[PDB]
C-alpha cells in the first residue's frame, strides 16, 4: 500500500469506529427497553 | 434522599454523550481548523517566537506605542505590533512580548499571579445568615450600612441624605468579627472579593501599589460590591529594620489604597468592610469619616449570647445532651464563647487521658472546672487592696 | 451447636447465655432425616420461634457460619418435604431468616449469588400465607433496635422489588428471569407487595416510587390507591401525608413511555381526590388538560354544602388565577347552573377579579411616570420600545401617554410600534382602551393598525369576560383592504382571547384570512396567533393547519422567514401533549425535502417529553446530523440549506427546556451544567453555530426557570458582550428580574459599560439600552415567568411568542411583536368572603435551592414581608402563608403558586 495508502486508511477506521460508537449504542439501548517457516515447498507438483 | 438518584442518573448519560459529541464534531469531517485557523496561525508564529518574555504594562500612548517594564531594569519604549487593539488591552496587565523585537503579540495572561488566585471569588460565601447564634442587634447593625443601600437606593434617596458607606468592625479576639462580614455579605449576595493584607506588603520595590490599584478596578467593574480587606492591621506600623527602610515601599502602598477610595470614578457603590485591632495600630489615615460612617465596636458576648453559641459545640461533644442546656450556662463563670470553644475542648481533651470510651455527662461536668481553673491560675494576683 | 443433643430441649439453657444455638440441629438434621419427624418438629415449633430473635439481639457471625453448613437442602429446595402438607409449610418461618444469615452476616459474592434463587421461592410461597406478613411487621415495628434483623430485613425487601422489576430488565421476565428465579405474579406475591407499601410509607420515602415505575403498571398504583386512603388519618396528620405523596408522584415520570405517562397521572389523581386537600388535585388536572379531570375537582369543591359559605368562592378562585382561561369554562357552566349570586360567583370564576386586584395592587406601588419620550433618528423609536417594557403591567402612565407629540413623529415600523407599546401600559387592564381609541380614529394607517395591537394587549384579561370583546370590534378592521389594518387585527385576536377557545373566535381564525398564494410575512401571525389559542388543553392536533403548512411551504419558499415563522407555529401548538404529537410526526416525515428536515427535527422535542431519559438523546443526535454531512462535503436553492441548519440550532435548545421544566428540579442542575459545555463543543465545530446557539442559551435560563436568578445570568452576560448578538442579552432578561436591585442594579451598570466601551455599531447600542431597562422594574411591579406559576412545572400560553422571535433575526417589524410579553403573576392577597384585596403577612424565604420539595414548599418559620408583595421569581419564589398569629391556617395551600391565598379564619 506504501505509506499513502495506509494514512489514508489509518485515518478512515478512525472516523468510522468513533461514530459508530457515538450513536449506535444510544439508540439501541432504548429500543428494546421502552507457521513452517521451515516449511519448503510442499512436494506435490503444482503448475 | 430520592431527588439526589435522579441527578446522578441524569449525569450517567450526560458526561458520557458529552465525551463522545467533543471528538467527532470538533474534528474528522468538520475539521478543526477548518482553513481559517491556519492563515492566523501562520502570521501569528511568524510575529512571534518562543521565548516569549512577560511584561508589565505601565502606560499606553495613542500613537500605537506603549511603555513596558519586563522582568529586565531598563524600560522600553515599545510599539504594539497588531494582534489585541488598544481598547481591548487595559493598562496594568500582564501582556505577552516577543523577545527578539519586544512588541505587544497579545495578552492571555491578565495578571497571573496567586494574588488574583487569592482575591476573586464570585459565589457567595460559605456562610449563611444568623446561623451564628446571638450578637443578633450587632449583626443588624452592619446590615444597616452595607447591605440596604444595595439592595435599595430609594429609601435613602427620599431623605435626601447620601447612603451610608463602609463599617469599620474593630474591637477584640473571640467574637468572631470575621465570620460577621461573611454573613452580612452572603445576603446581599453581593460579589464578595476577599483579600489578606500581608500580601499586598513585600520587600520588592513598586510591586506593592500596583496590585493595590488593581483591587479597585475589579470592585467597581462588578458593582455592587463588597471589598473585605482583612488584615489591614498587619501592615501597621510595623516597620521592616529601624535603622532605615519601611518607611519607603510601605508608605507607598498605603498611599494607593486611599488614592482610589474615593477614586477619579465614584466608586460610593464600592462598600468596605476592614477587619482590625484598632485604626490606632495603623498610622491614622482612613480617610473620609463619612465615606467609613458607622464603626463597630465588638463587646464580648454576655450571658444569653453563650447560650446560643454553646449549643452548637455540646451537640459534637457525645451524649452532652443529659446536662441540660440552662443548668450548664448557669454552674459557670461567665466568660466569652471563645472560652467556650477552650471548654469543648478540654472535654474531648480529658476524654483521651481516661481513655473514655464514649463521652459522657460525667465528662462534661469535669470539663467545666479544670476549664475554669485554668483561667484563674493564668491571671496574676496583685490584691485588689 | 449443631450437635445430635442439641435438638433437646435442656439445652435451651445452657446455650442461651451466650445466644441459642440450639435451633440449627433441630430444624436442620431433624427434618432432613425424617418425615415422621415432622409431627414432632410442630410441637417444638413455637420454641424455636422464640429462640429467633433472641439470637438477632444476640446477634454474631461464627455462630451463623460454623452452625449451618448443609440447610439450603433441608428447606425445601431438594428434600421436597411436603408428605403432611401442613407440617412444613410452618417450619418455614424460622429456617427463612436463618438462611439469609449466610446470605449477609457472612460476606462472600458467590453465596449471595446461588441463595438469591433459595430465599425468593422460600418467600413467595409462605406470603400466601400472610404467616410471612407476620414475621416481617414483628421485626419493623418493634420499639428496641437490633443488630440482626437490622440488614437481614433490608434483604427480604429487595426481593419483592426484584420480583416486578423482572419486567423491565430482561423481554423474558417471570422465572426464566433467573435474578428471583420466580414471577411476579401470584395471589401469593399480590399479598406480600401490598402488606410492605403499609410499612415502608412509614419508614422510607425514596423505594415507594421505585415499586411503582418498576413494574410499570398501573395495577401497582391502584394497590398503593387503597393502602393510602386507610393510612391518611392515623399514621401522620393529614397535611404531611398529602405532601409525602406529591413527591412520590414526580419521581415516576422519568422512565414511562408517553401512552402509560398520562395513565400514571389518572390513577395518581384517584389518590388526591379521595385525600382532602383538592388544592393539591387541580395541578394534575391541568397537566393532563382533560375536562373530565378539571371537572371533577371543581365539583367536589362546591356541591358538599349547598349554603354559598367558603367552598363555592374556593373553587372558583382556583380556576380564576389561570390564564389560559380552558379552566374558567367549569366555573362559568357550576355557576349558571347554580345561583347562590350569579353576579358574585360569576365574576370570581371570570379574569375580570384579576384585572381588579392589580388596579388595588398599584396604589400600593405608587404610579411609575419615567417612560421614555425622545425624538430624533433611532432615539426616536428606542423611546416607542422603552415605554412599554419598563411600565409592564398595569401602571399608571397617562402624562407621557397623552403626549402625542413623540408618537407621531415616529416614522416607519417604528409608529405602529409606538402605539402597540402603549397598550402594554394596560397590560391585562380593562382601563387605557379610552387612549388607543383616540389614536385609532386619526391620521396614518400606522397608528390605526398599531392601535389595534394594542387594544389585543389590553382586553388579554378579558379573554373570558366578555366584556366589549375584541371579537365584535377587530373583525370589521380584518375586512379592511390594506394588509397591515389585517395582520394586526388578527394577532389581536389571539392575544385578547388567550388559550380560552371560544369556538366563535377559533373559526374566525380558522382559515388564514389573506390569500396563502401570498407569499406575505403579514399573514404568517394568521398560523402564530391561532396557536394560542390551541394551548392550555389537550390538542387537536388539528389536520387544516398541517395540510396548509406542506402546501405554502412548496408553491414559494423564497422568503427563508416567511416559512421559519409557519414551522415555530406547529411546535407552539402542540406544547402540553406528546402523545399525539408522536403521530402527526410521521405525516411530517413522510414528505421530504431539507425544509421538512427542519420541521421535523423541531416538532420531535415536544414529542418526546414526559420522559428525559428518551428526550435529552434524540435531539443531540440530532445536532450532529446536518453539520456532519455538510462538513463531509467541504472537506432558493439556498433557503433549503439555510432552514436546516436554523431549525436544528433551536431543537437542541429546546429538548433541555421541555425536559427540564416538565419533569423533576434535579434536571434543572444537570442541564444548566451541561448546556455551558455544549457551547463551547459547537464553538469548536462551527463559527455559524454558535451565534444562533448563544440567543437560545439565554432563553434556557427564562424558560427552564433555573433556581438561581441572582449570579449564575450576570456572569453569562458578561461573556456575551464579547460574542455576536445583543438579542441573547433581551431573553436573558426576563429571567434576571428577581428582586430587583441587585441583579438590575448590577445590570444597568454592565450594559452602559460597554457601550461606552466600544461603540461597534448602534445597532448594538440600541439592544443593550432596551434590555438593561426592561431588566429594572420599580417598587414591586408585576414580573413575568414563563411558568404558570401555580403549575411550576407548566408552560406558558402567550410568552410563546418570545421563542417564535428569538429564532429568526430581529427586524423593526420583530420589535412591534416583543411588546407582548403577557403572562403577568398576580399579586397575591389574603381571602376569605371578604374579598378584600390586601394581607396583613406572607413570609418568603430568600433562597431557593430546594428539589428535594419538587413541590418547592419553604421551612415556615420564614421572613414577614408586607401587603401587596408581588410573587417574586426564584430566590423568593416559594411562599408560606402567615396568619396562625391571629388563628388563620391556609385553606387554599400556596408553594409558591401564583395563587392569591385564602384562610380559613377561626
Ligand atoms: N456571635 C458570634 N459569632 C461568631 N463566633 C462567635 C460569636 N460569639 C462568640 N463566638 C465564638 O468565637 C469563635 C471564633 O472566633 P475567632 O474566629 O477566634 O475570632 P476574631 O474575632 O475573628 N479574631 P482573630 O483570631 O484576631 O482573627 C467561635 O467559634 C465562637 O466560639
Ligand atoms: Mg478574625
Amino acid at each position: 500500500e506504501e505509506a499513502s495508502g495506509k494514512e489514508v486508511e489509518k485515518v478512515a477506521t478512525a472516523v468510522l469506529s468513533t461514530t459508530a460508537r457515538a450513536k449506535a449504542r444510544a439508540k439501541k439501548t432504548k429500543k428494546e427497553k421502552g507457521e513452517f517457516y521451515k516449511n519448503k515447498y510442499s512436494s506435490k507438483p503444482y503448475k | 434522599t430520592r431527588c439526589k438518584l435522579k441527578l446522578l442518573r441524569m449525569e450517567r448519560i450526560k458526561d458520557h454523550l458529552l465525551l463522545e459529541e467533543e471528538f467527532v464534531s470538533n474534528s474528522e469531517i468538520l475539521k478543526p481548523f477548518e482553513k481559517k485557523q491556519e492563515e492566523e496561525k501562520k502570521q501569528l508564529e511568524e510575529i512571534r517566537g518562543n521565548p516569549l518574555s512577560i511584561g508589565t504594562l505601565e502606560e499606553i500612548i495613542d500613537d500605537d506605542h506603549a511603555i513596558v517594564t519586563s522582568p529586565t531594569m531598563p524600560d522600553y519604549y515599545v510599539s504594539i505590533l497588531s494582534f489585541v487593539d488598544k481598547e481591548l488591552l487595559e493598562p496594568g496587565c500582564s501582556v505577552l512580548l516577543h523577545h527578539k523585537t519586544m512588541s505587544i503579540v497579545g495578552v492571555l495572561q491578565d495578571d497571573a499571579d496567586p494574588m488574583v488566585s487569592v482575591m476573586k471569588m464570585d459565589k457567595s460565601p460559605t456562610e449563611s445568615y444568623s446561623d451564628i447564634g446571638g450578637l443578633e442587634s450587632q449583626i443588624q447593625e452592619i446590615k444597616e450600612s452595607v447591605e440596604l443601600p444595595l439592595t435599595h437606593p430609594e429609601l435613602y434617596e427620599e431623605m435626601g441624605i447620601k447612603p451610608p458607606k463602609g463599617v469599620i468592625l474593630y474591637g477584640a479576639p473571640g467574637t468572631g468579627k470575621t465570620l460577621l462580614a461573611k454573613a452580612v455579605a452572603n445576603q446581599t449576595s453581593a460579589t464578595f472579593l476577599r483579600i489578606v493584607g500581608s500580601e499586598l506588603i513585600q520587600k520588592y520595590l513598586g510591586d506593592g501599589p500596583r496590585l493595590c490599584r488593581q483591587i479597585f478596578k475589579v470592585a467597581g467593574e462588578n458593582a455592587p460590591s463588597i471589598v473585605f480587606i482583612d488584615e489591614i492591621d498587619a501592615i501597621g506600623t510595623k516597620r521592616y529594620d529601624s535603622n532605615s527602610g519601611g518607611e519607603r515601599e510601605i508608605q507607598r502602598t498605603m498611599l494607593e489604597l486611599l488614592n482610589q477610595l474615593d477614586g477619579f470614578d465614584d466608586r460610593g457603590d464600592v462598600k468596605v468592610i476592614m477587619a482590625t485591632n484598632k485604626i490606632e495600630t495603623l498610622d491614622p489615615a482612613l480617610i473620609r469619616p463619612g465615606r467609613i460612617d458607622r464603626k463597630i465596636l465588638f463587646e464580648n458576648p454576655d450571658l444569653s449570647t453563650k447560650k446560643k453559641i454553646l449549643g452548637i459545640h455540646t451537640s459534637k461533644m457525645n451524649l452532652s445532651e443529659d446536662v441540660n442546656l440552662e443548668t450548664l450556662v448557669t454552674t459557670k463563670d461567665d466568660l466569652s464563647g471563645a472560652d467556650i470553644q477552650a471548654m469543648c475542648t478540654e472535654a474531648g481533651l480529658l476524654a483521651l487521658r481516661e481513655r473514655r470510651m464514649q463521652v459522657t455527662a460525667e465528662d462534661f461536668k469535669q470539663a467545666k472546672e479544670r476549664v475554669m481553673k485554668n483561667k484563674v491560675e493564668e491571671n496574676l494576683e496583685g490584691l485588689y487592696l | 451447636m449443631v450437635d445430635e443433643s442439641d435438638k433437646k430441649q435442656q439445652t435451651i439453657d445452657e446455650q442461651s447465655q451466650i445466644s441459642p444455638e440450639k435451633q440449627t440441629p433441630n430444624k436442620k438434621d431433624k427434618k432432613k432425616e425424617e418425615e415422621e419427624q415432622l409431627s414432632e418438629e410442630d410441637a417444638k415449633l413455637k420454641t424455636d420461634l422464640e429462640l429467633l430473635v433472641e439470637r438477632l439481639k444476640e446477634d454474631d457471625s461464627s455462630l451463623y457460619e460454623a452452625s449451618l453448613n448443609a440447610l439450603k437442602e433441608s428447606i425445601k429446595n431438594s428434600t421436597s418435604s411436603m408428605t403432611a402438607v401442613p407440617k412444613p409449610l410452618k417450619f418455614l418461618r424460622p429456617t427463612y431468616p436463618d438462611l439469609c444469615s449466610i446470605y449477609d452476616k457472612w460476606t462472600d459474592p458467590n453465596l449471595k449469588s446461588s441463595l438469591a434463587d433459595v430465599l425468593s421461592i422460600l418467600a413467595m410461597t409462605y406470603s400466601e400465607n400472610g404467616k410471612h406478613d407476620s414475621l416481617r411487621y414483628r421485626l419493623l415495628s418493634d420499639v428496641s433496635d437490633f443488630e440482626g434483623w437490622g440488614h437481614e430485613y433490608i434483604r427480604h425487601l429487595a426481593l419483592e422489588i426484584g420480583e416486578v422489576y423482572n419486567d423491565q430488565v430482561e423481554k423474558d421476565a417471570e422465572d426464566e428471569t433467573s435474578s428471583d428465579g420466580s414471577k411476579s405474579d401470584g395471589s401469593a406475591a399480590t399479598s406480600g407487595f401490598e402488606f410492605s407499601k403499609e410499612d415502608t410509607l412509614r419508614l422510607c420515602l425514596d423505594i415507594v416510587p421505585y415499586f411503582l415505575k418498576h413494574n410499570g403498571e398501573e395495577d401497582a398504583v391502584d394497590l398503593l390507591l387503597e393502602i393510602e386512603s386507610i393510612d391518611k388519618l392515623p399514621q401522620f396528620v393529614d397535611e404531611n401525608t398529602f405532601q409525602r405523596v406529591c413527591q412520590y408522584m414526580v419521581a415516576c415520570v422519568p422512565l414511562l413511555p408517553p401512552p402509560e405517562d398520562v395513565a400514571f397521572l389518572k390513577t395518581a389523581y384517584s389518590i388526591y381526590l379521595s385525600q382532602n386537600e383538592l388544592t393539591d388535585a387541580i395541578a394534575l388536572a391541568v397537566r393532563l388538560g382533560e375536562e373530565d379531570m378539571i371537572r371533577s375537582v371543581f365539583d367536589a369543591t362546591s356541591d358538599p354544602v349547598m349554603h354559598k359559605q367558603l367552598a363555592y368562592i374556593l373553587a372558583a378562585q382556583k380556576t380564576s388565577f389561570e390564564y389560559e382561561g380552558v379552566q374558567d369554562i367549569i366555573g362559568n357552566g357550576k355557576l349558571s347552573e347554580h345561583f347562590l349570586y350569579l353576579a358574585k360567583e360569576l365574576n370570581l370564576t371570570g379574569p375580570k377579579v384579576p384585572e381588579d386586584i392589580y388596579k388595588s395592587h398599584l396604589d400600593n406601588s405608587k404610579s411609575v411616570f419615567s417612560s421614555a419620550g425622545l425624538d430624533s433618528a433611532q432615539q426616536n423609536l428606542a423611546s416607542s420600545f422603552v415605554n412599554g417594557f419598563l411600565n409592564l403591567g398595569y401602571c399608571n402612565d397617562k402624562l407621557i401617554v397623552d403626549n402625542d407629540n413623540w408618537v407621531y413623529k415616529t416614522k416607519g415600523d417604528g409608529m405602529t410600534s409606538a402605539v402597540a407599546s402603549i397598550g402594554s401600559i394596560y397590560q391585562w387592564n380593562l382601563d387605557g382602551l379610552q387612549q388607543l381609541d383616540k389614536y385609532l380614529y386619526v391620521d396614518e394607517p400606522e397608528v390605526k393598525a398599531g392601535a389595534l395591537l394594542g387594544i389585543g394587549i389590553s382586553a388579554s384579561g378579558v379573554h373570558d369576560g366578555e366584556v366589549e370583546p375584541a371579537l365584535l370590534l377587530l373583525q370589521d378592521y380584518v375586512t379592511n383592504p390594506d394588509t397591515k389594518i389585517s395582520s394586526a387585527a388578527i394577532l389581536g385576536l389571539g392575544i385578547a382571547f388567550a388559550g380560552s377557545k371560544n369556538d366563535e373566535v377559533l373559526g374566525l381564525l380558522l382559515p388564514i384570512a389573506a390569500s396563502t398564494d401570498l407569499p406575505i410575512e403579514t399573514a404568517a401571525m394568521a398560523s402564530l396567533a391561532l396557536a394560542h389559542v390551541f394551548v392550555g388543553t389537550c390538542n387537536g392536533d388539528i389536520t387544516t393547519s398541517i395540510m396548509d403548512n406542506f402546501l405554502e411551504r412548496t408553491a414559494i419558499e423564497l422568503k427563508t422567514d416567511w416559512v421559519r415563522f409557519l414551522a415555530l407555529a406547529l411546535g407552539i401548538l402542540y406544547m402540553g401533549q406528546g402523545e399525539q404529537v408522536d403521530d402527526v410526526l410521521e405525516t411530517i416525515s413522510a414528505i421530504e425535502h431539507p425544509m421538512t428536515s427542519a420541521i421535523e427535527v423541531l416538532v420531535g422535542s415536544c414529542a418526546y417529553t414526559g420522559t428525559g431519559d428518551v428526550l435529552l438523546i434524540q435531539d443531540l443526535l440530532h445536532r450532529l446530523t446536518p453539520k456532519n454531512v455538510k462538513g463531509e462535503e467541504d472537506a432558493e436553492i439556498k433557503s433549503e440549506e439555510k432552514k436546516g441548519k436554523s431549525s436544528d440550532k433551536d431543537a437542541t435548545t429546546d429538548g433541555k427546556n421541555d425536559d427540564e421544566e416538565e419533569e423533576k428540579e434535579a434536571g434543572i442542575v444537570d442541564e444548566l451544567a451541561y448546556a455551558v459545555l455544549g457551547i463551547a463543543l459547537i464553538a469548536l465545530g462551527e463559527d455559524i453555530g454558535k451565534e444562533m446557539s448563544l440567543r437560545h442559551f439565554g432563553h434556557l435560563m427564562h424558560y427552564g426557570n433555573e433556581h438561581i436568578r441572582r449570579m449564575v445570568p450576570l456572569a453569562m452576560g458578561i461573556v456575551s458582550v464579547s460574542d455576536p448578538q445583543m438579542k441573547v442579552f433581551d431573553t436573558l432578561t426576563r429571567f434576571s428580574h428577581d428582586a430587583d436591585l441587585e441583579v438590575s442594579m448590577n445590570s444597568i451598570f454592565a450594559m452602559g459599560l460597554c457601550g461606552a466601551g466600544t461603540n461597534n455599531a448602534r445597532l448594538a447600542q440600541l439592544l443593550r439600552q432596551l434590555a438593561s431597562y426592561y431588566s429594572r422594574e420599580q417598587d414591586a411591579l408585576f414580573i413575568t415567568r414563563l411558568a404558570q406559576g401555580l403549575l411550576h412545572l407548566g408552560k406558558g400560553t402567550m410568552t410563546m411568542d418570545v421563542f417564535n422571535d428569538a429564532h429568526v433575526l430581529n427586524k423593526v417589524t420583530l420589535a412591534s411583536i416583543l411588546t407582548t410579553a403577557v403572562g403577568l403573576v398576580s399579586p397575591s392577597f389574603m381571602l376569605k368572603h371578604h374579598q378584600l384585596f390586601y394581607m396583613l403577612n406572607a413570609g418568603i424565604r430568600p433562597k431557593f435551592i430546594l428539589a428535594l420539595n419538587d413541590e418547592g414548599e419553604p421551612i415556615k418559620v420564614n421572613v414577614r414581608v408586607g401587603q401587596a408583595v408581588e410573587t417574586v421569581g426564584q430566590a423568593g419564589r416559594p411562599k408560606k402563608i402567615t396568619g396562625w398569629i391571629t388563628q388563620s391556617t391556609p385553606v387554599l395551600l400556596n408553594h409558591g403558586e401564583r395563587a392569591e391565598l385564602e384562610t380559613d379564619e377561626y
